[PDB]
């Protein structure tokens, strides 16, 4: 009832499994990246239009959507690296040097302030990503490390971040289950709580952002109170498929697997529904207070291949879901609110 | 597209902090006074040079001095409203003890350009205590805060206090 689907586009331009597909901040373009280290920035609005390609030699692991200079693309590598990529330009800008021992960029959080941005650098995996990683406040235009935050007790890798709306407040999750919630002037957390028996996968602020949702390997979705120290406000065992293992097998006996790696929740544009993951494409829930279980108010399908990250933009009060999955399809979905 | 703006109103018990919130958001009054216990908020859509803003305005108990709130609370927040009642001088003195209490929890990179609003508020009663050149002085020292004198009861430049944070934390 509340959403109208109006149609559901493809973008079918990747032939691997995708791993991050991220509208930017203005609504009108998304950055996709699979696997195989390809990178596309297209347009639907009002075409599909590829508006840009790359190949990357070195492995890439996240992806993030500059929010002051919109039409900048960040882009972790497996090499420790940060890449500033200009997608109205169709090129680099430049490639900052993280760090050296610790190369997977798993992470990255751009400050609405535009000035900086924070990165997860992690060990090498090999529960082969409970390896010691390190979560750094980095300055663009200063050009150094502007802080590096103790990550108590030992370091960790950081696999998922997210700022509060004035860019003061970081929440991040671990691959050791906790919770983290930074200051971005205090190197020692505000903040933490374990949330997951498991990697934590994804994490957000609210809308209203007095609570704070979390998606775990535990299969769980946790709604906490962070003015109350991660007090269980809410919590609901997603489907299995919603947290995968995501797995694509053939009648080979060749069989793809991956861990959660993307955007495994997304929101509409107010909080009041979430889109999810399933095997044959975007689950979306209301989350209003039953509290006993999340009702399933709309399905999206569309995919022969199980969906292992999602995006929910939304303006207009015309949303636009992107569900992804592992045979290397895009599903646009557009809504109207009502 | 939407902004979100976190208010938080500061002052001694009894200055009128719920009183002015509820006027800005509910448009209403209440002579009955009912002391404020934690930390609680309203919300509301205002709009700022053709952008709409969702400005959650939080009310802090006066009793309790700004002390035991979150991070979450204190970092969250983009506006300050220090509030004082023009007829009760005491409740003048103590706004360079909330606004260093703010600047302290709140901890802003620029606390010069911060959004501040200054509120002597309840002038629909006469009998004021606290001299207006008093208050502007003391406004201005701390580089430049704006300055106005209100009444929650007569809805008198409730809107002007908000409607300055907002443009001021909009930038
Ligand atoms: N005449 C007049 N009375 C006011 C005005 N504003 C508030 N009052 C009265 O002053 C009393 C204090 O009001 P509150 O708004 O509850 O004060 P508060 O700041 O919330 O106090 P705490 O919650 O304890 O920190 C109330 O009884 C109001 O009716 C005003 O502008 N004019
Ligand atoms: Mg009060």
């Amino acid at each position: 009832q509340p959403f109208i689907v109006l149609g559901q586009e493809e973008y079918g331009e990747h032939h691997s499994s995708i791993m991050h597909c991220r509208v930017d901040c203005s609504g009108r373009r998304v950055a996709s990246l699979d696997v195989d280290g390809v990178i596309k920035v297209w347009s639907f609005n009002p075409i599909m239009q590829t508006k840009a390609s790359s190949i990357s030699k070195s492995p890439l692991l996240s992806l993030e959507w500059a929010t002051k200079r919109d039409r900048l693309l960040l882009l972790g590598s497996g090499v420790g690296t940060v890449r500033l990529y200009d997608t109205e330009a169709k090129k680099n800008l430049c490639e900052i040097n993280i760090n050296d021992n610790m190369p997977r960029i798993l992470s990255l959080a751009c400050s609405p302030n535009g000035a900086s941005f924070v990165c997860s650098a992690a060990a090498p995996s090999l529960g082969m990503n409970q390896v010691p990683g390190r979560l750094l406040l980095w300055d663009t235009k200063t050009m150094k490390q502007q802080l590096q935050f103790s990550l108590d007790p030992e370091p960790i890798a950081i696999n998922c971040t997210a700022f509060n709306h004035n860019g003061n407040l970081l929440v991040t999750g671990a691959a050791d289950g906790v919770i983290r919630l930074f200051d971005m002037q205090q190197h020692e957390c505000a903040m933490s709580w374990r949330a997951h028996y498991g990697e934590v996968y994804s994490v957000e602020f609210s809308y209203d952002e007095n609570t704070v949702y979390s998606i775990g390997e535990d299969g769980k979705f946790i709604q906490w109170n962070i003015h109350k120290s991660g007090l269980k406000v809410s919590e609901y065992s997603l489907p299995s498929d919603a947290t995968g293992p995501f797995v694509l097998s053939g009648y080979s006996g060749y069989k793809q697997v991956q861990v959660p790696r993307g955007r495994l929740f997304a929101f509409d544009s107010e909080g009041n529904y979430m889109l999810t993951c399933s095997a044959t494409g975007g689950v979306i829930y209301k989350l209003g207070g039953d509290e006993k279980v999340l009702e399933s108010c709309l399905s999206l399908g569309g995919h022969r291949a199980p969906v292992v990250t999602v995006d929910w933009s939304t303006a207009m009060d015309c949303g636009t879901c992107l569900t992804a999955s592992m045979d290397g399809k895009i599903k646009l979905t557009t809504l109207l609110a009502h | 597209k939407k902004v979100l703006l976190k208010v938080i109103i500061l002052g001694d018990s009894g200055v009128g902090k719920t009183s002015l919130m509820n006027q800005y958001v509910n448009k209403k009054f209440s002579n009955q006074y009912k002391a404020t216990i934690g930390a609680d908020f309203l919300t509301k859509e205002v709009m700022v040079d053709d952008r709409l803003v969702t400005m959650q305005i939080w009310d802090t108990a006066g009793l309790e001095r700004f002390q035991s709130l979150g991070v979450a609370f204190y970092r969250g927040a983009d506006c300050c409203v220090l509030v004082f009642d023009v007829t009760a001088p005491n409740t003048f003195k103590t706004l360079d003890s909330w606004r260093d209490e703010f600047l302290i929890q709140a901890s802003p990179r620029d606390p010069e350009n911060f959004p501040f609003v200054v509120l002597g508020n309840k002038i629909d009663l006469e009998n004021r205590q606290v001299a207006t050149k008093r208050a502007q002085a003391w406004c201005y020292s701390k580089n430049n805060i704006p300055y106005f004198e209100t009444s929650a009861k007569e809805a008198i430049n409730v809107e002007q206090a908000f409607q300055t944070i907002a443009r001021n934390a909009l930038k």
